[PDB]
């Protein structure tokens, strides 16, 4: 009996460690004897440790995660794809946590519950990746969402943070209701919620004239929920406001991990299921809309956070082009894009968090940065050029695939849109470089140097961004492996 | 069978009529306190706990040890939450 | 409760015990298992101590880190030992001990 | 005709939630209430289908969805409370400062 | 179904009479403890006092203050009164003596109890009076707080019985009354019943002298009477529930032919009378808690103990395989 | 010296201590006694 | 002014260390979390200058 | 007919939820909607869910909403607006949803037209399933804690998040 639970050792450990940290934090934060010490950094270090131990347990036990698969079948499904997705999710969570300590001590954000909520949301996203039934998928999505709602409003006396939370909760709850409605329609039409059963029922028919309008609209509503989650246009406008109004570590965490989890869900639901061309057309139109709107709105922005939010919207458009084309290379390119975008976003938010120690808000606040911190201005410039997709930086992969699929699926309007939006993006990315290097403002802002954690993370992500294309084989092989494991 | 609910409806109708008769015969001759929200939240949580207890209580003879320990784990999570509330002063009305 | 230990990906090494008992797995702990266990626990205690200095609770922080490390290290050692007995990990020692007792 | 009548009941509840979103641009509390109405309609959809299909999966998920609805309302009303506390008012013109 | 209204009236009317005389019995017992005579002028031994008081109330002019919640103000007492009445549809007085033999009767009682709070809340809010509103909020919070412990004790009984059917709960006590092994649970249940019915030592609405205005202070004539009647009917119901769950309902004390001679309804009535006497006795014996103290007792004492009893009973019954 | 700290906790929080003892018995019986009773039945 | 300068320049090693730690602890604040905890952190008197040297 | 009555009550009560000027009134109508829903559940034979909808939706969730809305003391000026100018946008959105979504089951689940013949005699009774009938409660409890226990525990995690968030966002300890 005990050995059956080897399939959930990683999750058991992280949940138990989260409980231990909750108890530790609440017991000593309330201690008069110790004079109510702030425990955000102490619990943060212990939680980073817990995340790393979870990663060790998961990575080193790859076969064991598939033990007792028949017993666990109606609860979840673990395979190679989920293996790599969960490893990447844990790595992203560890990096995001490591970027938070200067924020904890200098702002004096003393709430250790922040770390606990991050860990519980990580548990939720882990269960999201392995979900193999509509019920499990919904429950894990809701756990993740509720944790985000709470942490988005963590600055509870701030107008901005409270506004972010309110908008997030209302729009999140609305989208979740729409998705749940879709799930109910699919169950009513097919008598099934398990992904295997849905695959068997729906395969071979798609729209064979006598199409289940119940099945067709259930798929549509579920897709609407998914598109809200990935911040695809027209279900996107929550994202810029929430990203800007939330505390910056929250914004960094939301920018990466939920995308990984929800894209795992989307792959395993749609790609593994079957209504077909309708849904790929959904993602096609949403990709085009996201690219165009992201480019234009980002061009309008004068503030750093909003610029990065709109940039992420545009990039999810680029990524969803891969899902749309419906090929093994499409899935592989989507995964490569997710990985590279995540690393670049981690780099960008490490810089943003470093600059938040002097309250960076506007793009113009970067003036004369090439004088006051030359190596920081260069590092940030490499990130921008990578965001623009200039070769040989890592960001060039997403552009290359966008056009590869445009000429592979046979889509020339898509190629035209890609060209135009890429040029617009390059303009608003090099505007930052111009501000740091070319401008001569009358008043300068002198920034405090970053802590060791962010400097090390920045140093590694900056080598990856510059040098990835010299040795890109491991990512290519692992992503091809994952794309194949979805069906075999 | 749902047959036994019909007398309840007729009982409700009669009780309502008695209420109207009794009440109608004499016509012939800005300070928000968060602790209420908090007690509402606690009641909601333990209301759901009782809700989940009901099927478990009637099903103990069939679920045996596995069901017992799964409910115990459920209770462990909820009781950790309760300990958190207790330490934070949510249960103190002074 | 019906149970089925059968894994999706078959074991690539001889199966000494398909579903080893808890105490059998613990008694199967090797020197390397104990090294992994002790290393994880020691690192966790060290992190607890160092991160506890600024709040002033280095002792209790050491205890908390040590509890996390003890649980994680035991889970990791159990994972390795059970995987060896089940044939999922290289298990030369288990096979040698099995072919003799 | 039973199944079409049970489904249109839940359907009118869902459409009412949608209309409540549409008609309450100055009243975000009612917007939250409309979202609960939609969640109730979905829950009813699972229960009706469970009976119609003679299957228990609709019933398990209905209970879990009730748990989600409870947690959602708790957290949402907390966020409402803190927004009101910061502004002293619930009017929508005081929650429009993030834009662009 | 044509005879169903006759059965319903045969429940409701004697219940209203019983409430009218419970008020008199409370006055009499309180007086006798206090070395005085209660009402003994209006009728012989004061037995006509309840009719006179009810007649006075119906002949009293209603006030209906100039509030903006004209409908809600009068409907709140109707709601609480109807809820007090409808719980008796599932109460069995003897084997086969019950209006609705609900299989889900225990949860139905819990639902009715949970619904009881709305009359008090609406009366407080609709009355256009800050004192009534504050008192109603405090009373509502107290009732919801003690409802948790009531529900957990219900779960303990359910674990022992394996069915939500009240008659089955009674017949499961043929071997032994549940109040013997679960005596602390019964004490907890009685105290929680006191708190849930806003009764002494938990009667905040009665604490006008303590600068705590009750939720019904603006009510006159028959709305106030409806609140009062619902409260006393709920006291009778809580006594009946204590009898059903722990004292074996209609069962005799000993399974002997001498005890089986007297009908089960009489056994049930006698146990209910004991519990009503304890209600009155407790009101006569002790002072009252403050609101904060009783809230602390609800959340810090009775909830943990109720949960612990759930765990202990279930674990013991699972271990030795004594489950129903 | 944690043997009067437990004494002090029991003296100051009798309800919590009683709840812990009652629930702990309820957890101990299935965890320890039940497998013993199952083992004695096999032989 | 001489009083505050004389007081600072005559401090021993131990007091210098104590005041370094105290200064670091009270350099920033989270009054919202303190209100959640229901406590009020007060500046220690060894970090408060006399009123006769303050600008007002 | 009975479903017509309950659906009409639900329709009117829901319109009152979304259209009442006073938010306290909206909460009270919401409570009427849950009562009607419970009636439907009783018609379906799901008495456990019928009772739980009263216990949780009305007994706990609506109470929370009522406590919060009552202490807010919202003035109508802060949330008032004329809705006559929304009739067209609601007309198109409602109609499209109406035409699509009230009739989605019609092609898959074609109704049986009631004829002028007693079909009740064609009801086949299998007594084998009637020897030991299961309540809704015990059928659900047979599954929640053993075969689908992981989802049960994840729901517990969701409730824990609710508790933590409620404390962290609103607590001001005296
Ligand atoms: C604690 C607090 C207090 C508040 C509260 O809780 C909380 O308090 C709680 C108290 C609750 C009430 C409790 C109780 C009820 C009664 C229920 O109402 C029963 C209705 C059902 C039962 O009705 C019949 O059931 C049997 C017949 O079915 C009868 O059996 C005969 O027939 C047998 C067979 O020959 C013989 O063998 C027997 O010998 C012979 O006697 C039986 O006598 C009779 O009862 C369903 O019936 C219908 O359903 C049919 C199907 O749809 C419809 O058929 C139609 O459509 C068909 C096509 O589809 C066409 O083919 C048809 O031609 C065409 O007619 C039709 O409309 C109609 O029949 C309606 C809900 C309500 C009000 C609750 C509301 C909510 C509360 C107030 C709660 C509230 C919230
Ligand atoms: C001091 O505390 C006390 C109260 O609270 C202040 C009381 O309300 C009351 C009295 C309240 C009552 C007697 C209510 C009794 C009501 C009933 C028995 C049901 C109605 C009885 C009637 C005589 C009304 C008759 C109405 C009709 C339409 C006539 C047709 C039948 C007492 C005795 C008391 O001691
Ligand atoms: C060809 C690529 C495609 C096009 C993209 C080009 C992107 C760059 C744009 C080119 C235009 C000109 C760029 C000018 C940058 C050169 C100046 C520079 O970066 O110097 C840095 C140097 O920045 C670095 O530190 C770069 C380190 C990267 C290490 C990469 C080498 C890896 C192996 C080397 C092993 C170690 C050294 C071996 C020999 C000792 C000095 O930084 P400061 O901020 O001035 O001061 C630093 C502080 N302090 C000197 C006190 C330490
Ligand atoms: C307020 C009380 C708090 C209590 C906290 C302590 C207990 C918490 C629960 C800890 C897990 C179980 C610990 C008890 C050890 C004894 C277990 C045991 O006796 O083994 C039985 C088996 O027990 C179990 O396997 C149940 C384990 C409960 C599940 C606990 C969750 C652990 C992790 C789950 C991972 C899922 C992800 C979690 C999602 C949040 C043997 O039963 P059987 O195989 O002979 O037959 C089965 C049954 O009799 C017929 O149905
Ligand atoms: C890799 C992670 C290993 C474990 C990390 C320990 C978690 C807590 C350490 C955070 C660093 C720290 O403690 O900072 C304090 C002090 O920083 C340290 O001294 C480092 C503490 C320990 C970290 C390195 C020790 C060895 C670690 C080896 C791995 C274990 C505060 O600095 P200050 O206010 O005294 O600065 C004044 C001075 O001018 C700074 O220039
Ligand atoms: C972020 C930056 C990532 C770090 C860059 C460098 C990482 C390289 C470190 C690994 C080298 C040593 C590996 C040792 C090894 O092979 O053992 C395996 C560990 O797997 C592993 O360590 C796998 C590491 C996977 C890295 C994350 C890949 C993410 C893919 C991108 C997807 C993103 C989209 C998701 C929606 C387990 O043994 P095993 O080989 O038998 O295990 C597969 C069974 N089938
Ligand atoms: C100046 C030149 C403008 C030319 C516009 C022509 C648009 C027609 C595009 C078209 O042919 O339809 C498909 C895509 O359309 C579309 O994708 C729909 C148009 C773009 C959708 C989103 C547009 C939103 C723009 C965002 C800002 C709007 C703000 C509005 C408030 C492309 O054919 P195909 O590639 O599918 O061939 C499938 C073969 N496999
Ligand atoms: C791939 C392209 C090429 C990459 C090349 C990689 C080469 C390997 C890297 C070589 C590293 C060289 C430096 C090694 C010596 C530094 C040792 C750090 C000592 C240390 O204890 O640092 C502590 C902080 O932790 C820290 O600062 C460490 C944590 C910093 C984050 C590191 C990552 C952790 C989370 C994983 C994220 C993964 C993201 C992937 C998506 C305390 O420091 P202190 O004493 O100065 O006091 C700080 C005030 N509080
Ligand atoms: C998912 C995982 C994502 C990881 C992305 C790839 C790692 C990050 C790449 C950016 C930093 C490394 C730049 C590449 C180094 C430039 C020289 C490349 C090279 O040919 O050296 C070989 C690779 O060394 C190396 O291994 C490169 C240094 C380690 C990085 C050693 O040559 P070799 O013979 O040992 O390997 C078999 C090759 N023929
Ligand atoms: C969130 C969930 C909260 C509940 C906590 C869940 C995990 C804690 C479980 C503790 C009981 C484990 C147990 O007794 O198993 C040994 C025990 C052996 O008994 P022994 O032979 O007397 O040692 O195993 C069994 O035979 C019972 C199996 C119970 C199911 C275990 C499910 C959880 C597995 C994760 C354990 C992680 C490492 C800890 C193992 C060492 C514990 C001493
Ligand atoms: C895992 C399954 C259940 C999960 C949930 C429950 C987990 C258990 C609760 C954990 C909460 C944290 C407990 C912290 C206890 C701290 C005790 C304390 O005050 O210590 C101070 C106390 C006295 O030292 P002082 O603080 O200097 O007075 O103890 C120590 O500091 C001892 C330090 C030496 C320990 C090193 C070895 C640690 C190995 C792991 C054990
Ligand atoms: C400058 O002049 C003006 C306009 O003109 C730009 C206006 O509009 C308006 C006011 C009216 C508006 C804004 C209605 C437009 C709203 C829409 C379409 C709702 C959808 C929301 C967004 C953000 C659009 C995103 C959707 C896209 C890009 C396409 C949908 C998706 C796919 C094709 C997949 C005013 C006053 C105005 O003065």
């Amino acid at each position: 009996m005990f050995n059956l639970f080897l399939a959930v050792f990683p999750e058991i450990f992280i949940i138990n460690a989260t409980f231990i940290l909750l108890i530790h934090g609440v017991v000593f934060s309330t201690s008069k004897k110790y004079d109510y010490p702030p425990l955000a950094s102490n619990v943060g270090w212990l939680g980073l440790l817990s995340v790393l131990i979870t990663l060790l347990l998961l990575a080193a036990g790859a076969p064991l995660l598939t033990i007792a698969h028949l017993f666990w079948n109606n609860l979840f499904r673990r395979d190679n794809f989920t293996y790599f997705c969960q490893i990447f999710l844990l790595l992203s969570t560890a990096g995001t946590i490591s970027m938070c300590f200067d924020f904890f001590d200098q702002e004096r954000f003393d709430a250790f519950e922040f770390i606990v909520l991050i860990l519980l949301s990580t548990c939720g996203m882990l269960f999201m990746i392995s979900a193999y039934d509509l019920i499990a998928m919904y429950l894990a999505i809701e756990l993740q969402s509720l944790c985000f709602y709470v942490i988005a409003a963590s600055k509870r006396k701030s107008e901005f943070s409270t506004e972010a939370g309110l908008k997030y909760l209302i729009l999140g709850a609305f989208s979740s209701g729409i998705l749940l409605f879709g799930c109910s329609m699919i169950y009513g039409s097919t008598g099934a919620t398990h992904f295997d059963q849905l695959a068997k029922i729906l395969t071979g028919y798609e729209i064979t004239g006598a199409r289940s309008s119940g099945i067709f609209m259930g798929i549509l509503f579920i897709a609407v929920g998914f598109l809200f989650k990935i911040t695809a246009v027209p279900f996107h406008m929550w994202a810029p406001d929430i990203y800007e109004g939330s505390p910056t570590p929250v914004t960094a965490f939301l920018s990466i991990a939920p995308k990984i989890s929800i894209f795992a869900n989307i792959l395993r639901v749609f790609i593994y299921g079957s209504y077909g061309a309708t849904l790929q057309q959904i993602f096609f139109f949403c990709s085009i809309a996201s690219m165009i709107l992201g480019a234009l709105a980002a061009m309008a922005q004068t503030k750093v956070k909003r610029l990065l939010a709109y940039s992420s919207i545009g990039h999810v458009g680029y990524i969803c082009i891969g899902f749309s084309c419906g090929t093994i290379e499409g899935i592989q390119s989507l995964l490569i894009g997710i990985f590279i975008y995540a690393l670049m976003t981690m780099d960008a938010f490490a810089i943003v968090l470093a600059l938040r120690q002097t309250r960076v808000k506007y793009i113009a606040d970067l003036g004369a940065l090439a004088k006051t911190n030359p190596i920081l201005a260069i590092t940030f410039s490499i990130t921008m050029f990578s965001y623009a997709g200039i070769p040989p930086l890592a960001g060039f992969c997403s552009k290359f695939y966008l056009f590869f699929a445009a000429l592979g699926c046979g889509a020339y309007f898509l190629a035209l849109v890609g060209v135009v939006t890429s040029v617009i993006g390059c303009f608003y990315y090099i505007r930052l470089v111009k501000r740091m290097f070319f401008d001569t403002p009358r008043t300068w802002i002198l920034y405090e140097p970053m802590d060791r954690n962010k400097s090390l993370l920045l140093a590694m992500t900056s080598f990856f961004i510059t040098l990835f294309l010299l040795y890109p084989s491991p990512l290519f092989s692992v992503t091809h492996q994952m794309a194949l494991s979805l069906y075999l | 069978m749902m047959l036994e609910f019909a007398p309840i409806f007729i009982y409700l109708v009669i009780s309502l009529l008695v209420s109207l008769i009794l009440l109608g015969v004499p016509f012939l001759f800005s300070r928000f306190d968060i602790r209420f929200y908090l007690v509402s939240i606690l009641f909601l949580i333990f209301d759901l706990e009782v809700t989940f207890f009901f099927p478990w209580a009637v099903s103990l003879n069939k679920i045996d040890l596995f069901g017992f320990w799964s409910m115990m784990a459920f209770l462990f999570i909820l009781t950790i939450g309760f300990l958190y509330e207790w330490k934070r002063g949510a249960l103190d009305w002074e | 409760m019906n149970t089925d230990i059968t894994a999706l990906e078959k074991a690539q090494y001889p199966v000494v015990d398909r579903n080893p008992a808890f105490t059998k797995v613990v008694g199967n702990f090797s020197t390397l298992d104990y090294l992994r266990f002790s290393t994880i626990t020691g690192i966790s205690v060290t992190v607890g101590y160092l991160s506890g200095i600024k709040p002033g609770i280095k002792g209790p922080s050491m205890v908390t880190g040590g509890l996390i490390g003890l649980m994680g290290g035991f889970m990791y050692a159990y994972q390795n030992s059970a995987g060896r007995l089940m044939g999922f990990f290289p298990n030369d020692g288990e096979v040698a001990s099995y072919q003799k007792r | 005709m039973d199944l079409i009548k049970y489904f249109t009941f839940s359907m009118i509840i869902f459409i009412l939630g949608i209309w409540g979103i549409l008609l309450n641009r100055r009243n975000i509390l009612i917007m939250l209430m409309s979202i609960e109405l939609m969640l109730l309609a979905v829950n009813l959809n699972f229960l009706v289908f469970s009976v119609s299909l003679d299957d228990m999966m609709g019933q398990v998920f209905a209970l879990l969805v009730l748990t989600v609805a409870a947690a959602e309302s708790a957290i949402g009303l907390a966020i409402f409370v803190i927004t009101f506390r910061v502004r002293g008012t619930i009017a929508v013109e005081f929650i429009n400062s993030i834009q662009g | 179904y044509i005879a169903v209204p006759a059965e319903i009236l045969g429940i409701i009317l004697p219940l209203l009479l019983g409430v009218a005389f419970l008020v008199l019995a409370e006055r009499k017992v309180m007086a006798f403890v206090q070395r005085r005579k209660g009402p003994d002028v209006v009728g012989s031994f004061g037995l006509l006092q309840p009719l006179a008081d009810g007649l006075k109330l119906i002949l009293k002019e209603p006030i209906s203050p100039s509030s903006a919640n004209f409908f809600l103000f009068r409907m709140a007492p109707v709601a609480t009164f109807m809820l007090s009445l409808v719980a008796w549809a599932v109460v069995p007085f003897d084997y086969g003596m019950v209006l609705s033999d609900l299989n889900i009767g225990l949860l139905y009682l819990f639902a009715i109890s949970s619904l009881g709070v709305y009359g008090i809340i609406i009366a407080g809010r609709s009355s256009n009076s800050k004192y009534a509103f504050l008192g109603a909020l405090r009373s509502a919070a107290q009732m919801v707080s003690y409802e948790v412990s009531i529900g957990l004790i219900l779960i303990t009984v359910l674990i022992c019985v394996g069915s939500c059917n009240l008659s089955e709960i009674v017949m499961a006590q043929k071997q032994i009354w549940f109040g013997i092994p679960l005596f602390p649970v019964l004490v907890m249940f009685f105290i929680s019943c006191l708190a849930e019915t806003n009764r002494a030592p938990f009667d905040l609405p009665e604490a006008e002298a303590e600068l705590v205005a009750g939720y019904n202070v603006e009510y006159s004539s028959m709305g106030f009477a409806l609140f009062f009647l619902g409260e006393y009917a709920n006291m009778i119901l809580m006594s009946g529930l204590c009898t059903l769950f722990f004292l074996g309902g209609w069962l005799p004390i000993l399974d002997l032919p001498i005890f089986k001679k007297i009908p089960g309804s009489i056994w049930f009535s006698i146990k209910v009378l004991f519990f009503l006497f304890l209600y009155i006795w407790v009101r006569a014996a002790f002072p009252r808690y403050r609101y904060d103290q009783l809230m602390g007792l609800g959340w810090k004492v009775f909830l943990p103990l109720s949960l612990a009893w759930v765990v202990s009973v279930s674990g013991l019954l699972v271990t030795f395989q004594w489950l129903p | 010296p944690v043997m009067e700290k437990l004494r002090m906790f029991v003296a100051q929080e009798p309800v919590v201590a009683a709840s812990c003892l009652i629930g702990g018995v309820g957890l101990f019986l299935p965890a320890v006694v039940r497998p013993i009773l199952d083992s004695l039945e096999a032989s | 002014l001489a009083q505050i300068h004389a007081s600072e320049n005559s401090k021993s090693f131990e007091q210098i260390e104590v005041e370094r730690a105290l200064r670091k602890k009270y350099a920033r604040k989270d009054e919202d979390y303190d209100s959640m905890l229901g406590i009020t952190r007060e500046t220690p008197p060894e970090l408060i200058l006399p009123d006769n040297v303050l600008p007002g | 007919m009975i479903l017509s009555v309950l659906s009409s009550l639900a329709l009117v009560s829901g319109l009152m939820v979304v259209r009442a000027k006073n938010p306290v009134h909206s909460v009270l109508f919401f409570i009427l909607v849950f009562c009607d829903t419970s009636g439907l559940l009783l018609l379906l034979g799901l008495d456990f869910f019928a009772m739980i909808f009263l216990v949780v939706y009305i007994g706990a969730i609506a109470v929370l909403f009522l406590f919060v809305v009552m202490m807010f003391h919202i003035q109508i000026a802060e949330i008032h607006e004329e809705v006559l100018r929304y009739l067209p946008v609601s007309g198109i959105i409602g109609l499209i949803f109406w035409w699509e979504m009230f009739f989605i089951l019609d092609n898959e689940s074609i109704p049986l037209l009631p004829t002028q013949r007693n079909t009740t005699s064609l009801r086949y009774t299998v007594y084998a399933g009637k020897v030991r009938s299961w309540t809704n409660l015990e059928t659900l409890g047979n599954l929640l804690y053993t075969y689908y226990f992981v989802w049960f525990l994840v729901s517990s995690l969701i409730l824990l998040v609710a508790m933590i968030g409620a404390i962290v966002l609103t607590m001001h300890r005296t």
